[PDB]
RNA sequence: ACCUUUGGGUUAAGUCCGCGAAGUAGUGAGAUCCCUAGGAUACGAAAGUUAUCGACAGGUGUUAAAAACACAGGAAGGAAGGGGCAAGAACAGGUCAGUGAUGCCCUUAGAUGGUAUGGGCUGCACGCGCACUACAGUGGUCACAGCAGAAACAAAUAGAAGUAAAUGUGAUCGAGAGGGAAUGAGCACUGUAAUGUGCACAGGAACGAGGAAUUGCUAGUAAUCGUUAUCUCAUUAAGAAG
């Protein structure tokens, strides 16, 4: 079953995120406190913790997409997914993308772990990071 | 003071004012013999009630 | 009923230097006697002096506006030279309805009705 | 003068005095009344909350409303 | 076979599909979430209010998916909304006696006849020498 | 034509040749009046937006709304 | 077996005209006979202004040439398709196969 | 703004003086007595016929 | 959710035994339709009395989308009713409709001042105003009192409404909107 | 010379109904055409598409005709909504810098003809027209979701075109933490050539809702919010057209 779909999202991703920075999974860009998201933001995440809210709702997007059957996700396409609205001083805002190095280095920590698997055309789920959402979420509706 | 008289809308009449914003009125009051002619200003359907604070004040041209 | 024929009628008197009127008078009969229901022609440029005008002529029924117009007028224009400038010539003929579809369309105007007789 | 970013003893100890026998209360009472600033009417209203002296009726978005001890709703 | 409809349900350039079918619970799912778990609360209103004038008793033994693509957010919910009203209507004529279906359209035709029929607005087309569908550029004189 | 450059290198001895992009007004003339501007380039006309309107019906588009 | 035909014309009286010849062929033949499928028309356009100057209201046109299409999927045998392509010229309908 | 105009009411006054054996009250019943009687191509036109049959009919 | 019952405004209020107490205004005043929701889309605007059918608090969240900034964040417009809601029960005591209907039949001036003048100058007169204006008037001046108050204070938007509302009921010289009430009524009498 | 005749009702329209020294056919209006909304018995085995159909002031109530309104059923109700086409006459209205369209005047190897390398068209005391961001809390910032018109997206470890945005929940900030103008030493991209564009860090101007005046807009309209496999386009949108 779709299992992902019976548990709110602001439940969930801070819930993975604790699993996660308890066992490193994946680990700080050089700089992450001082670093943006996007060259469309404004200021630094307000919390020091980004980083692993980042890795929580990338297993999400995944999730997700597997549950719909979807094609395998690209670094552009999740680049388009955490994109915003540039401020542009006398003219209109614009739509610009999310930066790709954040999103690259989650993608090969997770890699490392046995956690998502490079296909041609994308990257693709595998049972152990299925498992550990599947566990979770048997605990957290109850 | 919170002086007022009820009165019911019997007919109207004409389209009236600059740039013909009002509408001739005939009204009886509700508790008196006296019927007038009045101008009023919203719309108005036939059978409403209006509330008016003097019973007198007269619009002669009908 | 091809205006482009007749447009060259037209520019060929120019040259062979003969009056606008007598010209356009001849161009409207054969229009008419080879069956059009209508035509307008007009002639613009430096025509009878330095002052340029324009003289149209309309005869018989001419459609302007809608589809009707698209499917029974047809069009065409021409110019001449001449030592003294251009002078512009436009034809314009409306053709008859044939039931072949030859001439012209088939079915008659969308707007028109008839009542049949009775027995 | 500028408002304040301390709560003292005996603005403390005034406040729980006044907080029953109020109805409705929200962020700008405690810094509209008393001197505080609205980073620190916040704090002690959410203080207050946890102690079971005032209870929350509202939090919608950023918008969030309290009642004191002599409040009682509408009964069908 | 199971006894099922499908009907259609339309808001804007919104547009949505139900599925309607027998079963020994009454169950609804929108975008695979229920409504207890479902991230817009607009959306649950306005199925909550169309599941009231209808009375419980007729929603009971029947499931729901509905599914829907274009439009937006709040546009969506109405197409939903009449996607879902259809099927109650659809299915009583076709499983039950014809006189509950007379009495359930009658409730839900003195409620909202837009529960029941699409609004046939969309938005007009901009003209030349004006930003929208109407308004003109500046003229100026002197 | 792709026209040819040279260029030498820092060396001032070393040479290299380079090719010209074919880019701007200078070869986009309108294939009906050789003017450089107001030209359609769209679906590999080159034609100016006054001689497409004398032409457009015989080519075959038509103003249907 | 198979055969799939594209009728395509940039003009709908003609394209329905020698879809109709054709199917009442089809049908005199009578192989279970079926009528084409009306293909999702092709819109190229250009917008213009009227004017060959910048003088006045600025007035703006839109033109645009549709190509229309039509195709049958069809069962013959391989004299049938050889005989029968016979009729698929003279046309203004500019006229495409598929084989398998 | 809906007034039938000078060709639909000749049309009509032509129609009612000639079959009038044929027509009755119903607008649908006059409309299939014009789409016999008529030649009027256009959808709009054969509607305002067939409504203004209708009212010289009651008159 | 919260409930199974009948229905309730936000869920929450009561819905029934509502009176107008204006006899000239009773028939403008929709306290009938059932929503659970102040929203619809009903599509009455295209008709000749169709703006009078709309529901009351519906009415009123309009009147909050303006500003030029706040068109069409009608949302936003039921975040702060709904808060307001909260306070006013809270405060008074009674079903915050009750408030509301009141607020409307104090905040509508009776006479009004209008240009009589045909067949020569125009000069100022009183006039009566229908039961339809009284009411359109009385949402305006809520509204403005609100929208004007709130700009550079630092007080929150929904408990600006609460105080207003009460006061309005209650016909205090308290509200702007009862004050320009006052207002309009005394140029009308001078210019009788 | 010229007029076709008494100016009463109706429509958006000499659109029509009455009445007449006038009467008959036409152009213009309407009809037709194109898009948007409803409709398989056709086609397909994929789940849609297209459709010669459907509305006519037709029904009831309003006591000459033509008409209009208020209800009612109906996908759709008064030109169904929106475009497109579109009389006659005019104007010394605009364009010879669109044209191997063109009369006449002028220049024509020391060219007013071509070409090449550079510079200008982008200069700045100052008066005007049209746009774009604003003056905050119905706000700012962080993160998280999530939805178009439909379907095109090598790779990228700070960052250096792309598949919405308003918006939804939680935090935060607290009355010039609103605002981003002039400017510094840098880091890249397009190009034959930067003067053009992107990025990071500093810097932080006026402006606290606008005098006399003035411009559009009746419903999916105005206003708000983004987006262009649309046009310009090597690179450049604060412009148009969707
Ligand atoms: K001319
Ligand atoms: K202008
Ligand atoms: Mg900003
Ligand atoms: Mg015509
Ligand atoms: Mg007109
Ligand atoms: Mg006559
Ligand atoms: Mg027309
Ligand atoms: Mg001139
Ligand atoms: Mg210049
Ligand atoms: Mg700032
Ligand atoms: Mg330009
Ligand atoms: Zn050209």
């Amino acid at each position: 079953n779709t299992e992902i779909f019976k548990v709110r999202h602001d439940t969930f991703i801070p819930a993975l995120s604790e699993y996660l920075r308890t066992n490193k999974t994946v680990v700080p860009i050089k700089n992450f406190d001082i670093i943006k998201t996007s060259r469309g933001k404004e200021t630094s995440p307000l919390d020091i913790n980004w980083y692993y809210t980042r890795a929580a709702s990338i297993i999400r997007k995944l999730l997700i997409s597997k549950a719909k059957n979807e094609k395998p996700l690209s670094i552009v396409r999740f680049s388009s997914e955490y994109g915003c609205a540039k401020d542009r001083g006398n003219r209109p805002n614009k739509h610009v993308r999310a930066s790709k190095g954040i999103i690259i280095k989650i993608l090969n920590d997770l890699q490392e772990k046995g956690w998502v698997e490079k296909k041609e055309n994308g990257w693709t789920l595998k049972k152990e990071a299925e498992e550990v959402s599947k566990q979770l979420i048997e605990k957290l509706i109850n | 003071s919170e002086e007022v008289y009820i009165g019911e809308v019997l007919q109207t009449l004409e389209k009236t004012g600059p740039g013909g914003g009002l509408t001739m009125c005939q009204v009886q009051l509700k508790d008196q013999k006296r019927t007038l002619y009045r101008a009023i200003m919203g719309p108005i359907a036939v059978g409403d009630l209006v509330a008016l604070l003097d019973c007198e004040r007269e619009h002669r041209r009908g | 009923l091809c205006p482009a024929i007749q447009a060259e009628f037209i520019r060929s008197k120019f040259e062979e230097n003969i009056p606008y009127r007598r010209s356009v008078v001849s161009a409207i009969k054969n229009i008419k006697s080879a069956g059009g229901q209508g035509c307008v022609i007009e002639v613009s440029g430096k025509l009878k002096g330095q002052r340029a005008r324009s003289v149209k002529t309309i005869d018989g029924k001419i459609i302007h506006a809608g589809q009707p117009k698209e499917e029974f007028m047809r069009y065409a224009t021409t110019s001449v030279l001449l030592k003294q400038g251009i002078i512009g010539i436009k034809v314009g003929i409306m053709l008859p309805q044939d039931d072949e579809g030859i001439k012209g369309p088939v079915y008659d105007m969308v707007d028109k009705i008839k009542v049949l007789p009775i027995k | 003068v500028k408002r304040h970013e301390r709560v003292e003893d005996d603005i403390f100890n005034k406040i729980v005095k006044d907080v029953k026998n109020m109805r409705i209360l929200t962020r700008t009472t405690l810094s509209e009344r008393y001197n505080l600033s609205l980073n620190i009417s916040i704090k002690l209203l959410r203080f207050l909350e946890e102690n079971q002296i005032i209870k929350l009726i509202s939090s919608h978005r950023g918008s969030k409303i309290y009642a004191g001890s002599k409040y009682e709703p509408l009964k069908v | 076979s199971i006894a099922q409809v499908i009907t259609k349900g339309t808001r804007k350039t919104a547009i949505s599909k139900c599925v309607c079918s027998e079963s020994n619970e009454f169950q609804l799912m929108v975008d695979n979430m229920t409504l207890d778990v479902h991230h817009d609360n607009f959306l649950v209103a306005k199925i909550k209010e169309i599941m009231k004038i209808i009375g419980y008793e007729h929603l009971e033994n029947l499931k729901f998916e509905l599914t829907t693509r274009g439009g937006g957010p709040i546009s969506r919910a109405y197409a939903i909304r009449q996607a879902f009203a259809k099927a109650v209507i659809s299915y009583f004529g076709k499983y039950y006696d014809e006189q509950r279906k007379q009495d359930i359209k009658e409730q839900i035709m003195k409620f909202d006849r837009a529960a029941l029929v699409a609004d046939p607005r969309r938005v007009e087309p901009k003209k030349y020498g004006g930003p929208a569908a109407r308004a003109k550029y500046t003229k100026s004189y002197r | 034509m792709n026209k040819q450059m040279i260029k030498y290198n820092a060396d001032l001895e070393t040479t290299f040749t380079v090719e010209r992009k074919d880019f701007g007004r200078t070869n986009r003339r309108c294939r009906a009046c050789f003017a450089y501007n107001g030209v359609i380039r769209k679906y590999d006309l080159m034609i100016c937006r006054r001689c497409f309107r004398e032409y457009a019906g015989d080519i075959g588009f038509k103003i249907y709304d | 077996i198979n055969v799939e035909l594209r009728l395509l014309c940039s003009n709908k009286k003609l394209l329905s005209d020698l879809s109709n010849r054709y199917y009442n062929y089809l049908f005199q033949n009578s192989p279970t006979a079926k009528k084409p499928r009306v293909l999702q028309p092709f819109i190229c356009d250009v917008t213009t202004r009227k004017s060959p100057c910048g003088q006045g209201t600025a007035t703006w046109s839109k033109y645009k040439m549709i190509i229309h299409g039509r195709m049958f999927a069809l069962q013959m045998t391989h004299q049938m398709l050889k005989d029968s392509a016979a009729f698929l010229q003279n046309t203004d309908v500019e006229v495409r196969l598929t084989l398998k | 703004g809906q007034i039938k105009g000078k060709s639909v009411r000749t049309a009509s006054k032509v129609i009612v003086e000639r079959y009038f054996n044929r027509l009755t009250n119903d607008f649908y019943d006059n409309r299939n007595v014009v789409i016999d009687v008529a030649e009027i191509r256009s959808k709009k036109l054969r509607n305002k016929v067939s409504g203004c049959v209708t009212k010289l009919y009651k008159r | 959710t919260e409930t199974s019952g009948d229905i309730k405004l936000f869920g929450r209020y009561p819905y029934t035994d509502l009176e107008v107490k204006d006899i000239t205004l009773e028939k403008y005043i929709n306290v009938a339709s059932k929503v659970i929701l102040p929203h619809t889309s009903s599509r009455l605007n295209t008709k000749k009395f169709g703006r009078t059918k709309i529901p009351v608090v519906e009415r009123f969240v309009n009147a909050m989308m303006r500003k030029g900034r706040n068109n069409g964040k009608k949302t936003l417009a039921m975040r702060i009713v709904k808060d307001a809601f909260f306070i006013i029960e809270g405060v008074t005591g009674q079903n915050p409709i009750q408030i509301l209907v009141d607020a409307i039949c104090n905040s509508g001036p009776r006479e009004d001042s209008a240009r009589i003048g045909k067949g020569g100058v125009m000069k100022r007169s009183s006039v009566d105003v229908s039961p339809l204006r009284r009411i359109n008037i009385a949402i305006f001046l809520l509204a403005k009192g609100v929208r004007n108050s709130t700009f550079k204070d630092i007080k929150m938007l929904p408990e600006i409404i609460a105080e207003e509302l009460i006061n309005a009921a209650k016909n205090t010289q308290s509200s702007f909107a009862v004050k320009k009430k006052e207002e309009i009524e005394r140029i009308a009498k001078s210019n009788r």
